[PDB]
């Protein structure tokens, strides 16, 4: 006629809140802070009575993403305080990372002022969405993990078929394997064994009960085979755990170091 | 229309060990039906024909969330819908007390929210690594379909005009529908849903139902079809559309977008000798993951052709050799790959996996390689 259904469906919800104006909170939800509309309890978001079930159902697809920032966020502040393994920081680093690109996305998308609706709003948040869906589950076990099993889990999601997966575990599997490497080359080039807290195949062992407590006899350097990443040839590991051995013996023992540096 | 008072309050799932990689990790809302948040209005109060348009406005309102696959306030979830069981069905009911004429439209328009919650849902459990990288493309390329089509033409087309557009009406949602082919776009994929998935519950329903190779056959049928076993039912389904063009377009477009992986796989076995299917969707496996003579298997149930005739098994042994020549020679150097420029043969990437099947480009390509893995293993045995 000479309205749009919108002006004509409006008589019958005009005792609910509009969308306007959930727009206007919903960037705070979004960013897991809390608001007057939709105030954010520990865990969960208050949708009032003034909201219908209607929207409501568009609302837990748009909210999910402040929860699972939240989940992230929190993920990464325990850990900040922990003595962990670098493989950890890298994952940790690399969320960071995610939420932060996330953050600038939905500021932008808010401050553009083309979000006029939360349908719109829903479909243009919806890869980010699953996007956090992504490393949610994939910071569901961290915790109680070594970083060489999520090396291997990684290259399983490496080659899944989605897209947006491959990519997030390639990411992923990047930002630790430069720092598995980084172990490598402190033990092959300085013999050295720091900071693996147990992520890493060569191990120390001075456990001794008077069989060499001087380290006379033995070097205090044992591998575990069964540690081995996939992408390492057992052989290779084998030359890689020799030579810092060798560089051990040749700079303790035989003192070699000149040479040896 | 009055507010009822309903203890709203969105939360993550605590149980995920039970839900797919790319499932949905919050609770569902409350549902109209048992919770709603407003009285309702019935509808017969306003179906004088002045207040028609009223009517239709309010059923738009909800259609436009069935579509997206949210209930509304007059077309509800039926009854025994479960939001929290991934395994039920979905049905609509609408009210009694509605003009005729939108009960009608509303049943041709609902049909395609139904759709979209299914396929929704499909791709989500298609996530897992258990289904294989062919369907897991699938599912994203889905999904893909379904941010970038279906919600964007329903976001900036409907939804706008819902809001923007005098003399917009329930006739025109239809009208839209078809216009853009949307629902063919969606109809063809639901087909393969519904043939994948008949074809998954045929296959759970049957539990109880020369050349120097060590070459054996994996007869073991797959409860979810992969690799070739999903190919084929792009190809069938192409064979079904034929003459639709714009539907053979998409199906071949979507084809070649899933199979993509595929034919990497493929390509890197035949010219390199590198077998890596980490989702075991290729013919082709065998032990260990010294001892060099293992045993080759042939997934039958994941090829492309079948192993029947005599020329494609003359074919499948041709693409299984090729590699291995090439896998003896990478072993042989001590090489993680052999480079174009090791003979005078050189052999372009699959690109496009629907030109490579239709017919003799798979056996010259095959043969290329085959020649070429020859070359190499012939110079090294004689040279070397």
């Amino acid at each position: 006629s000479s309205v749009t259904l919108r002006q004509l469906s409006n008589p019958y919800y005009v005792n609910t809140i509009p969308e306007e104006d959930i727009l206007k909170y919903v960037s705070y939800t979004l960013l897991a802070t809390t608001s007057a509309l939709f105030p954010f309890d520990h865990e969960q978001i208050q949708i009032p009575s003034k909201i219908p079930n209607f929207e409501s159902g568009l609302l837990h697809l748009i909210f999910e993403a402040g929860l699972l920032y939240q989940s992230l966020g929190y993920k990464v502040e325990k850990f900040r305080m922990l003595n962990i393994s670098p493989m950890k920081k890298a994952l940790i680093i690399e969320i960071s990372e995610e939420l932060q690109n996330y953050t600038a996305f939905v500021n932008n998308l808010v401050s553009s002022g083309t979000v006029v609706s939360l349908k719109s709003l829903y479909r243009e948040i919806y890869e980010n969405i699953i996007r956090l869906r992504i490393y949610c589950r994939f910071t569901e076990h961290l915790e109680e993990l070594s970083g060489d099993t999520f090396l291997i889990e990684l290259n399983i999601f490496k080659s899944h078929g989605d897209l947006t997966i491959r990519k997030i575990a390639t990411n992923l599997f990047n930002s630790m394997i430069s720092l598995y490497y980084e172990y490598l080359m402190n033990w092959l080039t300085k013999g050295l064994l720091r900071a693996t807290y147990g992520e890493f195949f060569i191990a120390e062992n001075t456990d001794t009960n008077g069989t060499d407590d001087d380290f006379i006899y033995h070097i205090p350097i044992e591998f575990n085979q069964e540690r081995v990443p996939a992408f390492i040839p057992k052989e290779l590991a084998y030359k890689i755990f020799m030579i810092g051995k060798s560089y051990i013996f040749l700079e303790k023992y035989c003192k070699e170091v000149q040479w040896t540096n | 229309m009055e507010i009822k008072e309903v203890d709203d309050r969105a939360e993550l799932l605590r149980y995920t060990n039970n839900i797919p990689l790319l499932g949905k990790l919050v609770n569902h809302q409350p549902l109209w039906s048992t919770n709603p948040k407003l009285k309702s209005f019935s509808l017969e109060k306003i179906s004088a024909p002045d207040q028609r348009r009223v009517q239709e406005a309010l059923v738009v309102k909800d259609l436009l969330n069935v579509l997206i696959g949210l209930e509304g306030t007059y077309i509800r979830y039926f009854n025994d819908y479960e939001p929290s069981d991934p395994e039920t069905p979905i049905e609509f009911k609408i009210a009694k007390k509605m003009d005729p004429s939108f009960k009608t439209f509303s049943r041709r328009i609902v049909r395609y929210g139904k759709q979209y919650m299914i396929l929704t849902r499909a791709y989500e459990k298609w996530s897992d690594t258990s289904f294989g990288m062919v369907l897991q493309r699938f599912a994203y390329e889905i999904r893909r379909f379904l941010e970038d089509v279906y919600l964007k033409t329903l976001v900036e087309r409907l939804e706008r005009d819902f809001n923007k557009v005098p003399n917009f009406s329930i006739r025109e949602l239809e009208q839209i529908i078809n216009e853009t082919e949307v629902n063919k776009q969606m109809e063809l994929l639901y087909n393969i849903y519904e043939e994948i998935f008949r074809e998954i519950e045929e296959r759970r329903t049957n539990q109880s139902s020369h050349l120097r190779l060590m070459v054996a056959f994996d007869t073991t049928v797959y409860p979810v079809p992969k690799g070739g076993a999903i190919l084929k039912i792009f190809q069938q389904k192409i064979l079904e559309n034929l003459g639709d063009r714009s539907s053979v377009m998409f199906l071949k477009k979507l084809l070649n977008n899933i199979s993509q992986d595929y034919c990497t796989m493929l390509y890197e076995w035949l010219t390199q000798g590198i077998l890596n299917d980490p989702y075991q969707e290729f013919m082709t496996y065998d032990d260990l993951e010294r001892a060099w003579d293992t045993q080759y298997f042939i997934r039958k149930d994941v090829l492309l052709r079948d192993c029947d005739s005599e020329e494609d098994k003359n074919l499948l042994f041709k693409m299984l050799r090729t590699g291995i020549l090439l896998k003896v020679v990478r072993a042989s150097l001590q090489i993680p790959t052999i480079p174009s420029n090791s003979s005078d043969i050189t052999i372009q990437e699959i690109n496009d996996f629907a030109d490579l099947m239709e017919g003799s480009n798979l056996e010259l390509y095959v043969d290329k390689c085959y020649s070429r893995a020859n070359e190499i293993f012939l110079k090294l045995f004689f040279q070397g």
